[PDB]
């Protein structure tokens, strides 16, 4: 992984040393050329995962993920230059900073062979999130945002640690290879509902489960764009990923263990699904309606079939281009009007024309529109339930109206009816905010086209 | 707008001789 | 109160550059901001990205298997085996309990 | 080398390190090359290793 | 020709000779003849120069040969070295055997269109051989989860094994 | 085989140029709209090429050329079925399409995005057509929701105006919750036999299906709008009256009712799913048959209407007659197009007025548009050897023939009487009397586009039941002997209808006034359904989403419960830890009472 | 209720006609309804009894209630009329014109000229029409929204700019 931990941690150098007018040009244009040369992690095989070394290894899980994450770097940059052209030189060049060490730790999380690193560098990524929410945001309540973060995280992990450590001690390893081989079965047992609890906590907090999620409409909120971005497309999927990798060793206990937390996912889903038709802030509604989508993977990583394990790894990828992009596009109406009261400004289709198109489009994948790897994800999660138990079917029905409900429901509020006669600095959108919007929603629409390369290891 | 900062008000919080 | 500098007013980077793209003030720096994001993000990763794509040597073996699979057909219809045994291992390697 | 051009070769480099330094990783991860019972075979009249 | 007719077999066609019964010309005689000259032969003679090209740089490919190692059984027990080898090829033969199935239900649909309204009876032997490999296929692999393994796959058949010899000792 | 398959895909590529040209800028933007409505006159010629080898001798294929992605033991390749029911209708949908869009230019005219409009037709068609191709119930699902789509896009034309915003939002509410069973059909066809293509799905014939044909049933009540999903298709007229035209003769409506048919080797062999549709389908036809005797728009009136036809459709499904379910779709699209298309020409002449009671005295002043008007109206009441006769005069014939439910049968009789009725409304209230409209006469229907868009429509309204009834190949055993009272029940019932209803509609002429009656008031407000349901269901729904789902859970109980009552204790122990005297003599008062209770309590000295 | 009496006599006798209109339809039984329903109008015209009067309104109201069409006419561009709202999308405030880009407003040399007329009397005329809403508007604000005239000569009515400028109902 060394060919691209190195030049991330190059774009530092590059980005202190650039004059002072090419600080975006340059890492922008550099962090592209590294997004370039992931692909190269798709040199997959049937049978084996590619092993590096020691250290890293890269399988049809963490490939797409890193390629998802080496994209949003990029497309973060563009994102930010704008609100933060009036800052001072250097606190620009430490904001950049900030992102390009959210990179280094992310890509080297997802590739951790051995799941003490990957503990370190998942829980490594909160300082640099927590700064940027807390130093960059706007409002008052950013401090209180950067504080639940910090502690709902803190209070999963912690126990994490010590479930990791516990289990090196009896099985020998925490390599992943070596647990694939030397895995045993958990036998039931008050010692080991809570070494169940432990591994899978810190996971739940990231996603998030319903009931644990209250920090992330708070962080939402308060972050900034490219806060935003990173925490939605990205960080959420830390706990996916580390809950596909620690379920190998959590077997047969996950039969009953799951149930709480299946329930809590089925219903919560409706439950945020719901709050999102009556939520009266943009960037709080795409919030809720990440909790609603990381429902379903939450269930589908809990029933562990083939089919379910297939739609999470599809549906972490499709939420992560399209809650970036709506998260971005409710950005550059908040850049004129300086509120993210969604009927604050209203009938902007016919101010912004092709501005409405990327809310159109951005509005189709959300409500997974097939063929949208929004909708693959989300079908073979639901046929996958569906044989889990029948009546499932139940409120994946109801989630998937309502789910149509607030999607086409924030287009109508925002893009139709008549515009806000005293808002009159609605200009035309920037070449900038078009470019952002279209490399959200090309690769997001291109990957229909040959959706094996992320459909996860059992495929 | 532009980026809240701390006023005096919020200042005060921490002025005092306990939190 | 204080002594507080006002509320900025807003700048609209139309007004001393009508051919802005909104990546900088400096029209030379706004260009080049632009070109770059454009040629790396769609004349390259994009288009490059997705063609190294769609020619990736049989991802993940899928091909391979289904020539394999033919194989094994030809042979076993041939010679009247069964085409799937219901047993994935040899059963004279296998020593039940008991 | 141009004064405006030399911050342009950090992260092309740091690629070609990391690159490289792959590649050496695999010097120490040798010692079931063409061992395997799956790909373990005869050298060819030439040949010195399997892989390198 | 391009596939094997053995894996893919297609009965032998039957097609009936015109029998006109009226004197009216045919639109469809007339459409295939002028589909053949305007359609059919310039896009034979432009595929033609294209396997002139080819001829001239031939080259191969080839199917990988996979030689046979020790399976599951074999192994000690947290041997990672011969688990990793037996572990890989019965990977290997999971996909192997999804396509054996991909193939016998492909015969099973191009039978059903074939022989349309009377596919009831003449896909007989289609429905039967599906019906089988599904079986044997359900035996091998079905319900050992996401995190399936050998080992696994093991389990599941000692586990099949014992209920047939329990019942076997009833007879 | 290489001309049938090579011509019935060109059909599909070429609908697909013009929407490849538009978003790739290299298209001539002066006359888009011709482009693209010369588009689909060429895709009719070319489909009909593969539509007459079918008819000679029969010939169907199925064209898998690419595959897509295989999920273990499900392969999904892009399939496209040609075959009795894909053969019929492209050319019937194309031919329509042709008209439609040729009275768009004229009716469109105006519009300052109506090249957009031609675009998201032409959409709305592809969708339509991959929906009615399709092979594999994925690629079925991608068209299935894609016309939903674009009706949303076309429903909302005009944006600006909350109410088409409320009818677009509501029939995607409709068709989305139609849908449940459409995806819980997917569920149980690929856990129970492994697939999602039509070919095995039908080689294993499951026996056990109630549960996968009530999905396809829920399906299709949402899609082709029957009872308990039904008000989206009149609210569906906000939208502009090519739009309803199309979503109502092809595209989206008919949808519902070709899904079941495709899946008729299910259903003829389950009988308790062949009840509920006869059933679903009588009260649906009657129902809104009831609701047009009343409504004064007379796009609604025509909307009520289709919804009384696609009830008839599911009736004829219930009876175990897939196929004249079919004809009845392919007969339906020509009348229903063209009186959709007659209405706009009246709308259009008087300045965008819809209401009959403000028309009148247009049988003159609107030659053309009365005899089509007038052709249509018959069709659609199954005048003998009119388009409409070939379909709907067979399936009453066959519906009391059977072994039915005797309530759907009646249902289904006296909702054909009131067919004519409200036939009879329309004609007498936009044709006859005398003049009700403004002052101001600009009556004229004399530009070509609206002519021969028309003409066209008319004379498939007149021949197209004829010429289709006579080419088709049999597939059934058609019932003929009955009773004579039995044979002559769809015609005499009609007729009885038409004079009842001139004897309604003359009385309105007389100099009395009448209190309604609460059956009056139950017809014209559509049976309060849209009433209470779209008042009730929102209320509830919604305001449990902000008191108790948000406020109650989010913002209160799963804060107090954690994070908020941690804080406190937290804060509380911090005060006591640290409100000291700082006096020396307490601490080391306290070193005493610590050193006693080590070795006293704890035994930390032993 | 702000209306007087009068003006709920007068609003229930439009809405009750135009209800009639919608049950009798053809134009000649119309009149002949028309003038009866007009007849009870002019039978209590004189009624100086103003318990009795709103008596007699109450009654009229509640006979409307049960006599009401459940479908009246409404004509189309109306609230609630078929038309009604149609052409909102196409209407387009004409700051936006301020955004053109300069070979965009190029194109109309003639058109943007004249309106920077219009803008420079925008601004000149802006500073006395916020004084003559000072000088006129009672210690405690207004009363009332009614808006005063142009009392001078080369004065513009306060409060001018988006009556005059609004869009037009049929833009494009
Ligand atoms: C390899 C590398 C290749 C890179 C990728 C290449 C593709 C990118 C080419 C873009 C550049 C070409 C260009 O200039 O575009 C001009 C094109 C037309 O220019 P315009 O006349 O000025 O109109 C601009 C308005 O925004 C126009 O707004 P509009 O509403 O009139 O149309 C825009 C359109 C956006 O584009 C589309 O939706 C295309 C139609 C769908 C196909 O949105 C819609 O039409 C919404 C309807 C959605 C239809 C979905 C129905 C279900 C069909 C599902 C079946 C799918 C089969 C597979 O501009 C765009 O609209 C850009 C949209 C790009 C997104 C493509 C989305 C594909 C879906
Ligand atoms: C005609 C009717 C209209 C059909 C709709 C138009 C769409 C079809 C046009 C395309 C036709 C050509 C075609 O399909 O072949 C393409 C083929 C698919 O068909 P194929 O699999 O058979 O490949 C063809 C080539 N051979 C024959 C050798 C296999 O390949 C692709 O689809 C390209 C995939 C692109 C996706 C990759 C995205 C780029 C990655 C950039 C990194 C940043 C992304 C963000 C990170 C995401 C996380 C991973
Ligand atoms: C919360 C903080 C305040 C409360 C203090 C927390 C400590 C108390 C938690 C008790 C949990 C039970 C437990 O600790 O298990 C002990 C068990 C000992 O078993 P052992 O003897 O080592 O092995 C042989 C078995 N005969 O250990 C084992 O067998 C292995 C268990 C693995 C390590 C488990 C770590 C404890 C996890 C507790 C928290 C889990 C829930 C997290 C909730 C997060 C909510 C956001
Ligand atoms: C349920 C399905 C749901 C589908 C969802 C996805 C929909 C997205 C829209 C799809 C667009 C239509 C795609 C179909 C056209 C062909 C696609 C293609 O790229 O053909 C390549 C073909 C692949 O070979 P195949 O074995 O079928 O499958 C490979 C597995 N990917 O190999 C070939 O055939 C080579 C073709 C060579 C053609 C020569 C003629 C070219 C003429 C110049 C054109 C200009
Ligand atoms: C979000 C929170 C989710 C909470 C989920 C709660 C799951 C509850 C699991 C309860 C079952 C625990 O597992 C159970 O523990 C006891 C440990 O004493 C084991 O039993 C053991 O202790 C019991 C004493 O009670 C003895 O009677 C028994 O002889 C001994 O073997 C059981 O063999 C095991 O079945
Ligand atoms: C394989 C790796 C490839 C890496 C590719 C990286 C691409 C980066 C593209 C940026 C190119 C910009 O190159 C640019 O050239 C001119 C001339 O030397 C420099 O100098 C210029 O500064 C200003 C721009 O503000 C100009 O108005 C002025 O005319 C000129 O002096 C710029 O400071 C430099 O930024
Ligand atoms: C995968 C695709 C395979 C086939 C590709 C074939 C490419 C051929 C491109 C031809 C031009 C297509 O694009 C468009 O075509 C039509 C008709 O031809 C032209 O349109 C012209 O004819 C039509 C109808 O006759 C008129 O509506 C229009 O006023 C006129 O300009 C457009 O000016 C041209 O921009
Ligand atoms: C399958 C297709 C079936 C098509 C059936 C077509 C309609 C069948 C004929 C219906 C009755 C014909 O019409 C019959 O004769 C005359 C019409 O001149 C009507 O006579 C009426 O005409 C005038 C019209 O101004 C009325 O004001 C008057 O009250 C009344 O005398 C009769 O009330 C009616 O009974
Ligand atoms: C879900 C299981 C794990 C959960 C672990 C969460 C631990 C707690 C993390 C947040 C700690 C924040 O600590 C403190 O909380 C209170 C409210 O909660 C905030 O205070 C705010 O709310 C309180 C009460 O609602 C008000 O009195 C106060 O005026 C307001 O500012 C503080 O600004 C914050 O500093
Ligand atoms: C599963 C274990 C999770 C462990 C998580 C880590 C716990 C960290 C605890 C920090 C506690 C200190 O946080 C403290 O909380 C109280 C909330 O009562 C806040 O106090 C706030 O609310 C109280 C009453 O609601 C007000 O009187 C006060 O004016 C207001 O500031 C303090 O401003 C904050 O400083």
């Amino acid at each position: 992984m060394l060919k691209y931990i190195i030049p991330t941690i190059m774009l530092m150098p590059l980005t202190w040393l650039s004059k002072n007018n090419m600080i975006w040009v340059n890492s922008t244009a550099h962090s592209l050329l590294i997004s370039f040369t992931s692909l190269l992690l798709m040199n997959q095989f049937g049978d084996n995962s590619l092993n590096f070394s020691l250290l890293f290894f890269s399988d049809s899980l963490s490939t797409p993920l890193l390629i998802l994450t080496m994209w949003l770097l990029p497309l973060m940059l563009m994102a930010s230059q704008h609100h933060l052209s009036k800052e001072n030189l250097t606190r620009k060049k430490l904001f950049i900073t900030m992102l390009i060490s959210l990179q280094l730790f992310l890509i080297m999380t997802f590739t951790a062979m051995e799941l003490i690193l990957f503990y370190i560098l998942f829980e490594a990524t909160l300082v640099p999130t927590l700064i940027i929410i807390t130093r960059w945001g706007n409002q008052t309540e950013r401090l209180n945002a950067g504080l639940y973060f910090l502690f709902y995280t803190l209070a999963g992990s912690l126990p994490l640690l010590v479930a990791l450590i516990y289990i090196q001690n009896t099985v020998g390893s925490l390599n992943f290879l070596m647990l694939q081989y030397w895995v045993q079965p958990v036998h039931n047992s008050w010692s080991n509902v809570f070494m169940w609890l432990a591994c899978m906590m810190a996971f739940m907090v990231k996603m998030p489960l319903y009931g644990l999620h209250l920090w992330l409409p708070k962080a939402h909120v308060e972050a900034p764009i490219a806060g935003s971005m990173v925490l939605a497309a990205v960080l959420l999927k830390l706990g996916g990923y580390g809950m596909l990798r620690i379920t190998l060793i959590l077997n047969p206990m996950t039969d009953f263990m799951a149930y709480p937390f299946i329930m809590l996912s089925l219903w919560g889903m409706i439950m945020t699904s719901s709050i999102c038709l009556r939520q009266t802030d943009l960037k709080s509604l795409i919030a809720y309606s990440s909790v609603s989508h990381m429902a379903l993977v939450i269930v589908a990583i809990l029933i562990q079939t083939p089919w379910s394990y297939m739609g999470a790894t599809a549906l972490m990828i499709a939420h992560g281009l399209t809650s970036s992009m709506l998260f971005c596009l409710a950005n550059s109406n908040y850049e004129r009007i300086h509120s993210r009261t969604m009927i604050l400004a209203r009938g902007l289709q016919t101010l912004l024309p092709l501005m409405a198109t990327w809310w159109l489009l951005a509005s189709l994948t959300n409500l997974a529109l097939p063929p949208t790897i929004n909708l693959i994800g989300e079908l073979f999660v639901v046929m996958s339930t569906f044989s889990w138990s029948n009546i499932t079917i139940i409120l994946m029905g109801v989630n998937m109206v309502i789910t149509a409900l607030y999607s086409l429901y924030m287009l109508i509020m925002t893009q139709r009816g008549k515009y806000t006669y005293h808002i009159n600095n609605i200009s035309p959108s920037f070449t900038r905010e078009n470019a952002l919007m279209s490399l959200h929603i090309l690769p997001l629409l291109l990957l229909t086209l040959n959706p094996k390369i992320i459909l996860g290891p059992l495929y | 707008a532009r980026q809240w900062q701390p006023d005096v008000e919020w200042a005060e919080q921490y002025g005092g001789a306990v939190m | 109160r204080w002594q507080e500098d006002p509320e900025p007013e807003d700048e609209n980077l139309y007004e001393k550059n009508p051919d802005s793209h909104g990546y900088d003030k400096d029209p030379a720096v706004d260009i080049w901001n632009m070109r770059v994001v454009f040629f790396f993000g769609f004349s390259i990763v994009l288009v490059l990205g997705s063609t190294f794509v769609a020619y990736l040597p049989d991802y993940r073996m899928q091909e391979w298997a289904r020539r394999e699979a033919e194989r094994l057909v030809k042979y076993r219809e041939a010679h009247g085996l069964p085409i799937m045994e219901s047993n994935c291992f040899d059963p004279s390697k296998i020593q039940l309990p008991e | 080398v141009v004064r405006d051009h030399w911050v342009h070769v950090l992260v092309p480099m740091g690629f070609v390190f990391g690159y490289y330094l792959d590649r050496k990783n695999d010097e120490k991860l040798t010692a079931f090359r063409n061992k395997s019972l799956l790909y373990k075979r005869e050298l060819k009249p030439n040949e010195e290793v399997t892989w390198k | 020709d391009s596939w094997d007719k053995d894996v893919y077999p297609e009965p032998p066609r039957r097609t009936p000779a015109p029998s006109p019964q009226t004197s009216l010309p045919n639109p469809i005689t007339y459409l295939t003849k002028a589909f053949d000259l305007l359609v059919d032969r310039p896009v034979t003679l432009v595929r033609e120069f294209i396997e002139r090209q080819h001829a001239k740089n031939k080259y191969y490919y080839y199917h990988r040969e996979f030689r046979r190692v020790p399976d599951i059984t074999e192994c000690q027990e947290k041997d990672v070295l011969c688990m990793f080898e037996a572990e890989m090829q019965w990977r290997r033969d999971y996909k192997v055997d999804q396509e054996i199935v991909n193939i016998i239900q492909e015969r099973l649909k191009a039978c059903q269109q074939r022989e349309g309204e009377s596919h009831r009876q003449n896909c007989a032997k289609e429905l039967e051989q599906f019906t089988q490999v599904v079986k044997a296929y359900q035996d091998r692999y079905h319900d050992l989860g996401a995190h399936y393994s050998a080992r696994k796959c093991l389990a599941k058949q000692k586990q099949r094994m014992l209920a047939e010899r329990k019942a076997a000792k009833e007879a | 085989m290489n001309m049938f398959s090579s011509l019935s895909l060109v059909t599909l590529l070429l609908l697909t140029m013009p929407i490849m040209m538009m978003s790739f800028n290299t298209y001539k933007p002066s006359n888009y709209p011709l482009y693209v409505k010369t588009a689909i006159s060429y895709a009719f010629i070319t489909s009909m090429i593969p539509t007459m080898m079918f008819i000679h001798s029969g010939q169907e294929l199925i064209i898998s050329n690419w595959h897509w992605l295989t999920i273990q033991t499900l392969k999904l390749s892009l399939s496209f079925k040609m075959d009795y029911f894909s053969m019929m209708f492209i050319p019937v949908a194309l031919f329509v399409t042709w008209s439609i869009m040729e009275f768009s230019m004229w009716y469109m005219y105006s519009d300052p995005n109506i090249n957009k409009f031609f675009k998201y037709l032409l959409l709305f068609l592809i969708t339509m057509l991959i929906l009615v191709t399709a092979n594999n119930l994925f690629q079925l699902f991608i068209g299935w929701e894609g016309v939903g789509i674009m009706s949303f896009l076309l429903i909302g034309w005009w944006y600006g105006r909350a109410d088409a915003n409320t009818a677009a939002l509501q029939a995607i509410l409709y068709n989305r919750i139609g849908d449940i069973g459409f995806i819980l059909a997917m569920a149980w066809f690929l856990t129970n036999l492994n697939t999602w293509d039509l070919q095995q799905i039908f080689m294993l014939n499951p026996s056990d299906s109630n549960m996968p044909l009530i999905g396809l049933a829920l399906a299709a009540t949402g899609k082709s709008a029957q009872f308990g999903l039904h008000p989206w298709l009149p609210s569906a007229m906000e939208g502009p009256t090519p739009v309803s035209a199309l979503l109502h003769s092809s595209t989206m409506v008919v949808a519902g009712i070709f899904l079941l048919i495709r899946f008729y080797p299910l259903t003829e062999n389950n009988k308790y799913i062949q009840s509920i549709t006869l059933c679903l389908g009588a009260i649906t036809t009657l129902f809104t048959a009831m609701c047009a005797l009343t409504q004064n728009d007379i796009k609604k009136i025509i909307a009520f209407s289709t919804s009384s036809q696609l009830g008839l459709m599911m009736v004829t499904i219930g009876i175990n007659q897939p196929y004249l379910a079919f004809l009845h779709i392919c007969t339906h699209a020509f009348f229903k197009a063209m009186l959709f298309m007659c209405s706009g020409s009246i709308i259009h002449s008087l300045n965008d007025e819809q209401d009959i009671r403000k028309m009148g005295g247009l049988f003159k002043a609107m030659p053309f548009t009365t005899t089509a008007l007038i052709v249509g109206s018959l069709a659609l009441t199954g005048m003998p050897f009119l388009t409409g006769f070939y379909s709907k005069d067979l399936i009453i014939e066959a519906a009391n023939t059977s072994y039915t439910n005797a309530w759907a049968l009646l249902m289904t009789l006296i909702a054909t009487s009131f067919t004519a009725i409200y036939s009879t409304r329309i004609i007498f209230f936009a044709l006859l009397g005398q003049p009700r409209f403004p002052t101001l006469v600009n009556i004229n229907e004399n530009n070509p586009l609206l002519i021969n868009s028309i003409k066209r429509l008319l004379i498939g309204s007149l021949f197209a039941g004829y010429i289709i009834s006579n080419n088709i190949p049999p597939t059934t055993i058609p019932q003929m002997t009955m009773p004579y009272y039995l044979k002559t029940t769809a015609l005499i019932v009609t007729i009885l209808g038409f004079i009842l209803a001139l004897e309604i509609s003359n009385m309105t002429k007389n100099l009395k006034y009448h209190y309604p009656s609460n059956a009056f008031k139950f017809s014209t407000l559509l049976g309060y359904f849209p009433t209470i349901m779209h008042r009730l269901a929102p209320y509830m729904n919604l305001s449990m989403s902000q008191k108790s789902a948000s406020s109650l859970l989010d913002l209160i109980w799963l804060e107090a419960i954690l994070p908020k009552t941690i804080s406190l204790a937290q804060m509380k122990a911090s005060t006591l830890v640290t409100n000291q005297k700082g006096l020396i003599k307490l601490y080391f008062l306290s070193f005493l009472i610590t050193i006693l209770i080590s070795m006293i309590l704890f035994n930390f000295h032993e | 209720a702000y209306l007087t009496h009068q003006q709920k006599v007068l609003r229930l006798y439009k809405r009750a006609l135009r209800h009639l209109e919608s049950w009798c339809i053809h134009r000649d039984k119309y009149r002949y309804f028309a003038c009866l329903l007009r007849a009870r109008f002019d039978e209590h015209k004189n009624e100086k009894d103003m318990v009795k009067a709103t008596q007699l309104l109450r009654e009229a109201e509640e006979e409307f209630w049960h006599g009401q069409h459940p479908q009246p006419y409404i004509f189309p561009e109306s609230p609630g009329g078929t038309s009604y709202e149609r052409y909102e999308c196409y209407k387009v405030p004409e700051w936006c014109l301020d955004d053109w880009h300069p070979s965009e407003k190029a194109m109309y040399p003639d058109y943007f000229a004249k309106r920077e007329q219009w803008k420079k009397l925008r601004r000149e005329s802006w500073e006395r029409e916020v004084k003559q809403l000072q000088e006129e508007t009672p210690v405690g604000g207004p009363r009332t929204e009614a808006l005063p005239p142009a009392r001078k000569q080369g004065d513009l009515p306060p409060l001018w700019w988006h009556i005059v400028t609004r869009p037009r109902e049929r833009p494009m």
